[PDB]
Order: structure tokens, then C-alpha cells, then sequence
């Protein structure tokens, strides 16, 4: 099936956005984790925690 | 051919923000990736391209990159007109490919919305169908539940919702519910209530006319 | 404007298609002037709807 | 300033054909390439075709390789796309762009699009009601009216207020596909209670597919 993963995007200003990924479970979650990772190279060193069997992140930037 | 994978589907962020999309090409395709950006039912508006080029008279918060087979468009300050799809394009071979699009929403602070109904004009009761409509007006967030009572009968499958595109100055959403019956069913009955539930709201609001009332 | 003898083949083709209506039959004969390269791809296409409305 | 304008599209039966046209201005499309790119309702862009009108040199989606043909003529500055064996998925906004103009490899300027709906059902004229103003649609002082548009195929409609010269504050809805296959949509707008039975106000709509103009006046009941 298709999901939808939701992130919260919460940096160390504590500027939060949100953000969306759609495909297959496995796809959708190795989109948001590539996303993070991209972020934290601006926004520093990167922390996801994983809700509701994975459905839904929290990923904090360390700034 | 050459795939154009986008992410996320949807950012969400408030003004002011940076915000950043993303776009990877399944093969390399150099520098050949062009940016669109698309709002208000227009056409495609080129931002960026060449992957890092900014086209002429496109604001300087636009911002294209690029790593590899991994693009990205960033913008610096996000505004409020900013809110719409973006598209990335390879032109690195034939066919040209698009991504399949972000949508970019401004995040703001909570407004109830305005709720208002409307009972059937009497010009359309003269055809057989009643159309009952009730009006959120200006609110922030989108979600909303809107439930029509017809002589306190909840209704089911008899509604359809229309909701505004995100307003360009205030990033605030309308939104529309319509109840249609026959003109039948409609003299049939007398209270028609739409509930409205919305985070603004401290609790559900109900609009209601009796038909026949001025 | 003129044409080889391929061309007037393609057009002799579509315009002998017995199911095809007149608005089909003019807009495939219509590609064919629009695009000499896509001969082949375009008489492919109106006989596939040529044999659908037998 | 450059500008396209893409024309010619319609409502078009299951293997019926089509013709679009791409009329070019301020520039010459001898100097560039020309793409058809279409968009279904609600889904992302999809390269349809390009040509180099100088050379003729044409390339074509897989998807509609043999059904459609483009093609160019310089001495109009006008590209076109014949659209034959239409199918319901074709159904699209079709816009044209140009590419490579001035040095710039991508698609610079577009064209407004030009809506081809591909189906068996008819035309149809919408109907026009008022929404009128009244003690249910005010508060804080402002009043909300509005028009509703109803029963019509194919899109598009179009609504303005007191022939564009009301603006602020309006609210036209996207159209909505209903269980009987016509379409619907509602505009409102939100005035100054103050004003009513003082200002007229009157939407315009245009449904071009069957001639429509209606001048609807709304007032209270």
C-alpha cells in the first residue's frame, strides 16, 4: 500500500516545520531519513525519533 | 529514461523561514534541471535553471543547487505568495522529465473561521432541486468538519466540500460545504443546521435557518 | 505542398479506411502533412482505430 | 515582451481528434524549440512533444507517439498540436513553451494553457443562483453573498464581480464534479454590511464551451 509519513522538522532555534513523504513504508521512511540528513548539513546533526510504528518522526537538528 | 524523484510531498513552514525541497535524478543529468514554480491556477513559472542559475526578475530568496544527482531549491525567507507546487525538470536527454511536484504551505496562527449558511434561492426551488450552502470564511489551519443536520438528522452522502487555495497575503483557506436535496425532500423539512469544528473554535458552531423564515 | 511517392501511399491508406468517420480520416491525413516522419507511427495508430470500430 | 497563446481546445468524444495552436509574439520560434507540455486536472506536468521550427526536427512522448503530430509554421510564428485517437486520459490543460530562447535552456515562458476534455457526455449551460446577503451570512459588520453556478460540462467556468471592478474579498470556489457528472461551483465575496441595497452587485459568468454569459444581480432577500 501507499502511506504517508509525517515529520516534524524542529530546529535548534526552535523553528518548527512540518513535511510529508508518500510511497511504500520502506520507501517513504528512507525518504524522510535522506531528507534529514540533507537538512542536517546546514542545520547541524540530526535525531529522529519514531512514533506510531514509524508513521509518524520527530527530527531534531542539533544547530 | 531518466526519473526525477521529489521530496518531501508536502513542507509546511511559517514566514520568514528557510525552507529547502529536493529533487534526484535516477542517473546523472550534469547541470540540465530547471525549477518551476506554479500557483493561483496559473502556468509554470520558471525559478531556477542550469540547477543554480536564477532566471531574471525572480526574487534573490530563490536558491538552486546541486550534488551529484541530488538537487535542491531552497528558498530563504519564505513568503507568503510563495505558497504553491514546485517542479524540477531534467533536459539531459529525451524525453524531458518532471518531478512529480512539492507543495510548499505557509504555516501561521490559528482564526476561527466565519461561518455563514445560505438557504436555496427561490429562483432555483422553481426547478426540482434545493442546494443548501454553508460558508467557512478565512481560517487557519485547513482541517474542519463541517456536518449538516436536516430536522436534527444527521445527513450523510448527500454533500460535497470546495476549499480555496491558501490566500496569497494572509495564508488563511474558505471553504464550502453544499447540501443538495430535491425540492421534494427540502419542503419536506424545516431546520437545516451545518455544525462547524475547527481548532479555533472553543467549541462546535452551529449556523441554522428554518425554511420559509426571512 | 508535393509529396513522394511513400507519402501518397500513407494518404491512399487512411483514406480507403472503410470505419474510420470523416473527422478521423481528415485529422490522420492532417498528421501525416504535419509530420513526414511519423509515417509510420501515425498509419499504425489510425489502423488500430480502424479495426476498434469494425 | 514574449508571449504564447495556446488555442483550439474543447470538448472531444473518445477517438475523436482535435487540433491546438500555439501562436507566438515578441520573439521568433525560428530561434527556438517549441514543447507541448499538459497537465491533468489536479496532477503534475507531462512533456508532450517539441519541435525546432527552423530544421523541423520533432520528438514525441511514448504515450502519444502516432496520435498527435506538431508541427510549426514560421511564416505565422505558430506551432500546433493535431490530436487524433483521443482517449479520457488525455484529458488536459495543454500549455506551450518555449526553450533555448535568448541562451536559456529551459522553459522560460508558457503559454495560459488551452483545456482539452476528452469524454462521451454532452455540453452543458450552467444555471446561475444568487446566494443572497442576509441576517444568516453577516457578522462584525461585513455581509457575504455570492452566486452559485450549477449543472454544467466541461469546464471551465468563470466568475467576476461587477464586471472585475470587485476584487477584494472574493472567494470563487474550484469546481466540483457532482454524482450526476456535471460540475458545480460557487463565488462569494464579503462586502460591508452597510453597503447593501446601495452598491449592486452582480457576478459575471462565462461558461465559453456552451456560449454562456449570465449577469446575475444578488440582493437581499
Amino acid at each position: 500500500s501507499e502511506v504517508t509519513i509525517k515529520v516534524n522538522l524542529i530546529f535548534a532555534d526552535g523553528k518548527i516545520q512540518t513535511a510529508e513523504f508518500k510511497g511504500t513504508f520502506e520507501e517513504a521512511t528512507a525518504e524522510a531519513y535522506r531528507y534529514a540528513a540533507l537538512l542536517a548539513k546546514v542545520n547541524g546533526e540530526y535525531t529522529a525519533d519514531l512514533e506510531d510504528g514509524g508513521n509518524h518522526m520527530n527530527i531534531k537538528f542539533a544547530g | 529514461d531518466i526519473q526525477m524523484t521529489q521530496s518531501p510531498i508536502l513542507l509546511s513552514a511559517s514566514v520568514g523561514d528557510r525552507v529547502t525541497i529536493t529533487c534526484r535524478a535516477s542517473q546523472d543529468v550534469n547541470t540540465a534541471v530547471a525549477w518551476y514554480q506554479q500557483r493561483t491556477n496559473g502556468s509554470p513559472r520558471l525559478l531556477i535553471y542550469s540547477a543554480s542559475f536564477l532566471y531574471s526578475g525572480v526574487p534573490s530568496r530563490f536558491s538552486g543547487s546541486r550534488s551529484g544527482t541530488d538537487f535542491t531549491l531552497t528558498i530563504s525567507s519564505l513568503q507568503p505568495e510563495d505558497e504553491a507546487d514546485y517542479y524540477c525538470q531534467q533536459h539531459y536527454t529525451t524525453p524531458p522529465t518532471f518531478g512529480a511536484g512539492t507543495k510548499v504551505e505557509i504555516k501561521r496562527t490559528v482564526a476561527a473561521p466565519s461561518v455563514f449558511i445560505f438557504p436555496p434561492s427561490d429562483e432555483q426551488l422553481k426547478s426540482g432541486t434545493a442546494s443548501v450552502v454553508c460558508l467557512l470564511n478565512n481560517f487557519y489551519p485547513r482541517e474542519a468538519k463541517v456536518q449538516w443536520k436536516v430536522d436534527n438528522a444527521l445527513q450523510s452522502g448527500n454533500s460535497q466540500e470546495s476549499v480555496t487555495e491558501q490566500d496569497s497575503k494572509d495564508s488563511t483557506y474558505s471553504l464550502s460545504s453544499t447540501l443538495t436535496l430535491s425540492k421534494a425532500d427540502y419542503e419536506k423539512h424545516k431546520v437545516y443546521a451545518c455544525e462547524v469544528t475547527h481548532q479555533g473554535l472553543s467549541s462546535p458552531v452551529t449556523k441554522s435557518f428554518n425554511r420559509g423564515e426571512c | 505542398g508535393s509529396y513522394n511517392k511513400d507519402q501518397q501511399s500513407a494518404f491512399y491508406e487512411i483514406l480507403n479506411m472503410p470505419n474510420l468517420n470523416e473527422a478521423q480520416r481528415n485529422g490522420f491525413i492532417q498528421s501525416l502533412k504535419d509530420d513526414p516522419s511519423q509515417s509510420t507511427n501515425v498509419l499504425g495508430e489510425a489502423k488500430k482505430l480502424n479495426e476498434s470500430q469494425a | 515582451e514574449v508571449q504564447l497563446v495556446e488555442s483550439g481546445g474543447g470538448l472531444v468524444q473518445p477517438g475523436g481528434s482535435l487540433r491546438l495552436s500555439c501562436a507566438a509574439s515578441g520573439f521568433n520560434i525560428k530561434d527556438t524549440y517549441i514543447h507541448w507540455v499538459r497537465q491533468s486536472p489536479g496532477k503534475g506536468l507531462e512533456w508532450v512533444a517539441r519541435i525546432y521550427p527552423t530544421n523541423g526536427y520533432t520528438r514525441y512522448a511514448d504515450s502519444v507517439k502516432g496520435r498527435f503530430t506538431i508541427s510549426a509554421d514560421t511564416s505565422k510564428n505558430t506551432a500546433y498540436l493535431q490530436m487524433n485517437s483521443l482517449r479520457a486520459e488525455d484529458t488536459a490543460i495543454y500549455y506551450c513553451s518555449r526553450w533555448g530562447g535568448d541562451g536559456f535552456y529551459a522553459m522560460d515562458y508558457w503559454g495560459q494553457g488551452t483545456l482539452v476534455t476528452v469524454s462521451s457526455a454532452s455540453t452543458k449551460g450552467p444555471s446561475v443562483f444568487p446566494l443572497a446577503p442576509s441576517s444568516k451570512s453577516t457578522s462584525g459588520g461585513t455581509a457575504a453573498l455570492g452566486c452559485l453556478v450549477k449543472d454544467y460540462f466541461p469546464e471551465p467556468v468563470t466568475v467576476s464581480w461587477n464586471s472585475g471592478a470587485l476584487t477584494s474579498g472574493v472567494h470563487t470556489f474550484p469546481c466540483v464534479l457532482q454524482s450526476s457528472g456535471l460540475y458545480s461551483l460557487s463565488s462569494v465575496v464579503t462586502v460591508p454590511s452597510s453597503s447593501l441595497g446601495t452598491q449592486t452587485y452582480i457576478c459575471n459568468v462565462n461558461h465559453k464551451p456552451s456560449n454562456t454569459k449570465v449577469d446575475k444581480k444578488v440582493e437581499p432577500k
